[PDB]
RNA sequence: CUUUAAUGUUUGAUGUUCUAACGUUGACCCGUAAUCCGGGUUGCGGACAGUGUCUGGUGGGUAGUUUGACUGGGGCGGUCUCCUCCUAAAGAGUAACGGAGGAGCACGAAGGUUGGCUAAUCCUGGUCGGACAUCAGGAGGUUAGUGCAAUGGCAUAAGCCAGCUUGACUGCGAGCGUGACGGCGCGAGCAGGUGCGAAAGCAGGUCAUAGUGAUCCGGUGGUUCUGAAUGGAAGGGCCAUC
RNA sequence: AAUUCCUUGUCGGGUAAGUUCCGACCUGCACGAAUGGCGUAAUGAUGGCCAGGCUGUCUCCACCCGAGACUCAGUGAAAUUGAACUCGCUGUGAAGAUGCAGUGUACCCGCGGCAAGACGGAAAGACCCCGUGAACCUUUACUAUAGCUUGACACUGAACA
RNA sequence: GUUUAUUAAAAACACAGCACUGUGCAAACACGAAAGUGGACGUAUACGGUGUGACGCCUGCCCGGUGCCGGAAGGUUAAU
RNA sequence: UGUAACGGGGCUAAACCAUGCACCGAAGCUGCGGCAGCGACGCUUAUGCGUUGUUGGGUAGGGGAGCGUUCUGUAAGCCUG
RNA sequence: AGGACCGAACCGACUAAUGUUGAAAAAUUAGCGGAUGACUUGUGGCUGGGGGUGAAAGGCCAAUCAAACCGGGAGAUAGCU
RNA sequence: UUUUGUAUAAUGGGUCAGCGACUUAUAUUCUGUAGCAAGGUUAACCGAAUAGGGGAGCCGAAGGGAAACCGAGUCUUAACU
């Protein structure tokens, strides 16, 4: 019965994408679930956060027998 | 502080703190106050003659604030770490 | 006549070194039990006024 | 909901707490946990009360 | 002393009387050629009634005001916070009284860690047993499962057991995300102390995203803070918390 | 039905024809016994209905008599008014045009007449909504309060049980 | 009879009549911080209130709710 | 209400397709002259002027520069039978 | 005898027309009700604004009464035009 | 004038003349400008009175902390990478 509801937006998505380059720390993805997974030098919060373990360019790949997305940095 | 009726910051955040009758009584003098004492000596009474402190002054700290070129008497006043230094650097005594 | 004080935003805001207000924050009052540690540890400290609230503050305390 | 709010409370002298909540009901003995009393700086048994 | 009476005693309770406070809108005298008032006398009542202050109830008799907004006018109905999907135009965000749903809890284990495990559904066979319980084989391959809505995830399992446990740690925090703000969130790493593991290592709650309430006032505990002449105390601040 | 929604209920009366009136039925949407029921002679500038007379009420208007209206002399207002060199049609267009477009028509000015238009005059819409407007009014809305009522003390004492 | 002087004269108000009910007189009740006064130079065959509305025939059932009247035992309960 | 469903006249193209080259057409571009803002640079800097790019529709609104009224000083000055 | 009948004065106001920048801020004309009664009318008195008075319409209280009129608070306030 | 938009048949104005609406005081901040400058400045008063006197005050040269306090540092914390 009735319809009328919706919740806020949660902002989610890629913040930096392919080649922007951060300080450890910074959040690369806002997930729900893990559509990426963290690889070398990235964390995965709570929350399925992805960031930053150390200063560096961001790298997507895709990796493994699963081909899961993963998510890298490289150092530049 | 009208926002239109939403809960104003002056409300929305809360209030801190109390007022000590102490820090209103309680004086800091400069290096650079030493020398305007007619006399060479500083206490809560040679300052307040040379119209540095208030009247109603019960303490005082000389603090390392400009300089002090005059070896000078202090008594009665704190001095902070770096103020003693400067004021014997330049000969002063600094006596309770 | 004299400007007359704010003062319940004189019980509220303190005037900083560089011209600024620091404030205690929201949300430490009570209903403690249910809240993260980590969010009352952080709410501990004090805070400066975001700029968008200058204009505010800064009507309300003309004498800070 | 039902739930109640209680304190931990720590075994050493220090009036230090930690607080959170119980199924009174269900289990209705005194829960007993060793926590962190940051007054002595050292883990101590902490014991349930009334808030 | 053990008990018991009665006189004699303190203050209450309960009466019954008295008169001298007070009432007299009986009668009388005087001021006075006066249906006021006063004074006197007299009868009648009498510590009552009545009035003052305090107090419970009653009190539209009077008074002052309140009685929401959204809305394909208004009213009625419905709706107001929060979560999930769609609308949403392949970053974010994005309206409608658009289309579906769900929260205002739960768990001292359903949290931590080490070790271990792998669903659903169908066919065949099997005591009571059945279309469907438990046992076995094969097929299958996660269509299961997740404390619950949706989406997103999950086998390295995040899904299912067991042992030891309290990291559902205290102080902080590079750097980020998201917000007009108030705020919210993610976060390696540092210090202290801790659990599990041989160990590398994991743990600052729960697969994530709802499960919520600013300020004031006030309660409780702690406190090297403050303490209106002075020492205390009260009040106040500070930390925790309701 | 002063009450009946459906409803011009049905039936009967009256009428050539009667959504009303009279009389009945009861299926009273939703009469009913002193917030009175049912009746009631008389009464009524009271409501509904019917008939005699009556007539210009009408078919359908004629004529006449006076007061105006019209003409001359005297006096002499008014509302309104951005400014006007102030036409019709179809269309355009702040969506119903003297004023724009296109076309048609029209020589200049009065006088008596009519009221289709100037969304004509008149009053800053009374309906409708809005304002965290206003005023009276109601009440088992809130808060107070006169009053009424309760008791404690006070004015307020004595004696005996 | 009365009424909305100025858009409603009526089926509205009044009315005799009826009932309920208060009132023992310093009445109830009304005006009044009070004194004083109307009620009344009246006295329950009087006075106030309230509802009905000449008269004839009548006026049934319900006291659970609201209100009022009565109750004194308990419970609860103010100043003190 | 009146032609009233090309604006009209009228048109057999003065309609439609197609090709082509002309021309009309605006406050758009160019030309001639002029002013200002902003730059820059200069003949030479007391910041003006000079050359020179370039800009100059505008409501709410912000910024700059001014005209002009009355009154005080300048003023027993200056104009005025 | 009668809040009895018919009907002038008196008192009232049921219809209609006229008037509606009026003869008139409520009337004129023709008709209409009461007309010994709860009648009518003159003079003078009393009742005062949350107050009066009301055979009750929220009527009347000096041409505007769901709270008179004058002055004052007073430049009330006006998120409106 | 108001408006999404008004020749609008939406508003105001019959015409002229005169009047008619961002002021003033005290605070406070910022800009411009003038003085002085780690200083600047006086209020009431006095007064030889726009002088001069008067420095009570106020702002500034020091911050951090709820405060005690410390101080070019302070708070946080047992301590801080
Ligand atoms: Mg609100
Ligand atoms: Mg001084
Ligand atoms: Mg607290
Ligand atoms: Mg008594
Ligand atoms: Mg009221
Ligand atoms: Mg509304
Ligand atoms: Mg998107
Ligand atoms: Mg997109
Ligand atoms: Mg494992
Ligand atoms: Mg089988
Ligand atoms: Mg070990
Ligand atoms: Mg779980
Ligand atoms: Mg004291
Ligand atoms: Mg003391
Ligand atoms: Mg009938
Ligand atoms: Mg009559
Ligand atoms: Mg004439
Ligand atoms: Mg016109
Ligand atoms: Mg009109
Ligand atoms: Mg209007
Ligand atoms: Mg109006
Ligand atoms: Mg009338
Ligand atoms: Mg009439
Ligand atoms: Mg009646
Ligand atoms: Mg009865
Ligand atoms: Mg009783
Ligand atoms: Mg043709
Ligand atoms: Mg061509
Ligand atoms: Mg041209
Ligand atoms: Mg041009
Ligand atoms: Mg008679
Ligand atoms: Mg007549
Ligand atoms: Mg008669
Ligand atoms: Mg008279
Ligand atoms: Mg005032
Ligand atoms: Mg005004
Ligand atoms: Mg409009
Ligand atoms: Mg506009
Ligand atoms: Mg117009
Ligand atoms: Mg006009």
């Amino acid at each position: 019965t009735r319809n009328g509801r919706d919740s806020e937006a949660k902002r989610l998505g890629v913040k930096r994408f392919g080649g922007e380059s951060v300080l450890a720390g910074s959040i690369i993805v806002r997930q729900r679930g893990t559509k990426f997974h963290a690889g070398a030098n990235v964390g995965c919060g709570r929350d399925h956060t992805l960031f930053a373990k150390a200063d560096g360019k961001v790298k997507f790949e895709v990796k493994g027998p699963k081909n899961r997305k993963f998510i890298s940095i490289e150092a530049e | 502080g009208f926002e239109g009726g939403q809960m104003p910051l002056y409300r929305r955040l809360p209030k801190f703190g109390f007022t000590s009758r102490k820090a209103a009584i309680t004086a800091e003098i400069r290096l650079s106050d030493l020398a305007k004492v007619e006399g060479g000596v500083v206490d809560l009474n040679t300052l307040k003659a040379a119209n540095i402190i208030g009247i109603q002054i019960e303490f005082a700290k000389v603090i390392l604030a400009g300089e002090v070129t005059t070896p000078v008497t202090v008594r009665g006043l704190r001095v902070t770490k770096g103020a003693r230094a400067a004021i014997e650097a330049a000969g002063g005594k600094i006596e309770e | 006549p004299k400007i007359k004080t704010v003062r319940g935003a004189a019980k509220r805001f303190k005037k900083t070194g560089k011209g600024g207000f620091k404030h205690k924050h929201a949300n430490l009052r009570h209903i403690l039990t249910k809240k993260a540690t980590k969010r009352k540890r952080h709410l501990r400290p004090k805070a400066m006024v975001s700029k968008g609230d200058l204009g505010l503050v800064i009507a309300c305390l003309p004498y800070a | 909901g039902i739930r109640e709010k209680i304190k931990l409370v720590s075994s050493a002298g220090t009036g230090h707490f930690y607080t959170t909540t119980k199924n009174k009901r269900t289990k209705p003995e005194k829960l007993e946990l060793k926590k962190f009393d940051p007054v002595v700086r050292q883990h101590v048994i902490y014991k349930e009360a009334k808030a």
